[PDB]
């Protein structure tokens, strides 16, 4: 539901508004289905996660 | 016909592109908008049925391309990359275009600066990377511009001396490495203090971020008409669908609606349509930034004015709301003189060449040297290739090439 | 009928201003103008600087400067025939008037 | 396999490139275009709406571009050369260009 | 709707112009103020001025 | 596809009736006199064009 | 009869020199090598 908090009308609020039916979890995983506000869904059941935007690596500099 | 200017100094600086990455995506409920809460108008709008999901299916178009563009302009790393927590990279001060970590944003001093200067059935659609987000690609992409070079863009990334890195650019656009050591601490002032006046000149001028605001002005001008049209009759008897309902009978009544329907419509389509030219405009300036981003950022160009007026060394990509802003360090000639010039020296009656350089005289003497920047060197076999006679070259003047290895077998 | 062309800011004159600006910088400075102030350079040596890049060695503009300058005048004049002989050519102009 | 063929001369062409660059700025007077002298349609078109307003923006705003145009073609000289009072040039005649 | 219509030609027409004048101003840039590499991009051949 | 889709959605808009009383001209014609079979026929033409 | 080296755009014959070539590596390796003699500029001055 877009701009609506969810105590307004498997429950999460995101900045694109209230999500029900997808539980969030916090592992990162690529964006499979693009809710917006960097969460995005996948079927796994359905769930919504921050996308992660690569694998973090370190540069070394000598 | 004699006379060539060779620029015995350099200026490193630092120039600003601002470009326009994303716009602002926008969704419209056809029935919210030209019918409002009245059932009656809803049942005689479907009667249009298909121009409203035609109108619905444009506008969606528009809005998963904005994520695109912005995908494709920052999203050219698969790793994100961390600069390492030492700071020292031979004395040029990164501080203002990396990340600054007691920031909650943790958005750059530039990147903060620039964040603060821009400023019915209708919603705006949040974009999918957020800002934090996009930091974080810019991030990565100056980690490895600093660490690893241009190697990260055409590769997995190699390690490099940024001082070496440096060295490499000074070759690229035909300046020799030893310029660039000789003079390492100067080129480091310089460059420091061009990214110092960058801060201070976008703060001072508001224009400069005004290519960013101008499309988000754009974008509230065209939602404002099309709030105000919904005022407009249209020729019908009232704008209010339900005092045509009130003050009518039925079937004069329907053909008002109508022509409210249709001007609403209208109005709707007219949206729509700038709103794509609108597009395509932000589209072909995102595939600009992308190749700029790849050219500049992740290479070196050889294009003339491509990355910054001057000789191009490297680019740095900054983050700005709806936008990319690309800091340009170039390399500008500076103090010039007057040397003579001529194209070919006649030594043992053949004609020599300067192998990768022009030959200047002084005025009693005759040196070669490299174009960009003045550093003379006795004309020797080693610099120079000799092709046929005195007599075919226009302009050739006598000279002594030195031989190096004489004076071994003189010994 | 309601209908009007607004006149362009700068005039054709101003224009062919901008352009001699540019073939004085490009004859003289040779590129330097592009990439900075202009630095004077003879007009043989930067067309051998020109085809050092395209990857011919110096020595071959010098020595074959004067059959080099002859096809350069011949081309030249040869434009100004083509554009005069052809429609086409400056069709696309012609197309957005 | 063992083959290679090596150009032995060489020919300077000289080639046209056109490239449009500006197109024609135009305004339109909404009034005068749709009710001409007349007073009273001009009373029924104020009750159609703003396109009027709309429409005159846009012209506008081609306008303004087709000067951004020109000035980014042209204007890319900071100061305007003058050709040296000499014209010769290694034998390179430019009297048609210049 | 006429001068809808006209407005809304002008507009793609002002697009393609404008595409076109940002080639030439590369193009002034990349051919008449420096060397270009690139194949074809001013004329056929080897560029060189 | 974006093709495909255009054209069919002109051949879907020859139904809507644009406040006509049906999206048949022929039937407009049979079933009304020429001065209101005018006025339901511009409506039809109009949202057509 | 002869093998020169030349620029690849225009046709500038030149006698194969130390100079002109670097050395890689040993003959069996690359595939279509042929043996010619490469001249040494220093080896005359030397025998004088
Ligand atoms: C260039 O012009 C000068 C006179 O200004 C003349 O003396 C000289 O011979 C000319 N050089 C060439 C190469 O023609
Ligand atoms: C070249 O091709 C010919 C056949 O056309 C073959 O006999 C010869 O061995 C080949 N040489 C090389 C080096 O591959």
């Amino acid at each position: 539901y877009q701009g609506v908090n969810c105590t307004e009308v498997n429950v999460f609020q995101t900045r694109a508004g209230c999500l029900i039916g997808a539980e969030y979890v916090n592992n990162s995983y690529e964006c499979d289905i693009p809710i917006g506000a960097g969460i995005c869904a996948s079927y796994q059941s359905i769930i919504a996660y921050t996308m992660s935007l690569g694998a973090e690596n370190s540069v070394a500099y000598s | 016909n004699n006379s060539i200017a060779i620029p015995t100094n350099f200026t490193i600086s630092v120039t600003t592109e601002i470009l326009p990455v994303s716009m602002t995506k926008t969704s419209v409920d056809c029935t919210m908008y030209i019918c409002g809460d009245s059932t009656e108008c809803s049942n005689l709008l479907l009667q249009y049925g298909s121009f409203c999901t035609q109108l619905k299916r444009a506008l969606t178009g528009i809005a998963v391309e904005q994520d695109k563009n912005t995908q494709e302009v920052f999203a050219q790393v698969k790793q994100i990359y961390k600069t390492p927590p030492i700071k020292y990279f031979g004395g040029f001060n990164f501080s203002q275009i990396l990340p600054d970590p007691s920031k909650p944003s943790k958005r750059s001093p530039i990147e903060d600066l620039l964040f603060n200067k821009v400023t019915k059935g209708l919603t705006v659609l949040p974009p999918l990377l957020t800002d934090e987000m996009i930091a974080q690609y810019t991030s990565a992409l100056l980690a490895g511009t600093i660490t690893s070079g241009w190697t990260f863009g055409a590769g997995p990334a190699l390690q490099i001396p940024f001082p070496m890195q440096m060295a490499y650019r000074f070759n690229g656009i035909g300046v020799t490495q030893n310029v660039l050591y000789e003079n390492q601490k100067l080129i480091a002032n310089q460059f420091n203090s061009a990214i110092g006046k960058i801060q201070d000149s976008l703060s001072s001028t508001p224009s400069a971020l005004g290519k960013l605001q101008d499309v988000v002005n754009h974008n509230a001008q065209a939602l404002n008409t099309l709030v105000k049209q919904l005022s407009s009759k249209f020729g019908a008897i009232s704008s209010v669908l339900n005092d045509i309902f009130s003050r009518l009978d039925p079937p004069e009544a329907e053909v008002q609606i109508d022509r409210l329907i249709t001007g609403r419509l209208q109005s709707l389509q007219t949206y729509v349509t700038q709103q794509l030219i609108r597009a395509a405009e932000i589209r072909a300036s995102a595939n600009l930034a992308a190749t700029k981003m790849s050219e500049c950022v992740l290479g070196q160009s050889k294009r003339v004015d491509f990355c910054g007026k001057g000789y191009h060394l490297m680019s740095f990509p900054q983050s700005a709301p709806h936008g990319v802003v690309f800091l340009h360090v170039t390399y500008v000639p500076a103090q010039e003189k007057n040397f003579t010039t001529a194209p070919a020296i006649c030594h043992d009656g053949k004609a020599h060449f300067p192998r990768e350089g022009v030959f200047v005289s002084n005025g009693t003497h005759w040196f070669v040297t490299q174009r960009n920047f003045y550093e003379p060197q006795i004309i020797t076999t080693d610099n120079t290739f000799v092709s046929g006679n005195c007599d075919v070259v226009i302009g050739i003047v006598n000279n002594t090439v030195y031989d190096p290895l004489q004076p071994e077998l003189d010994s």
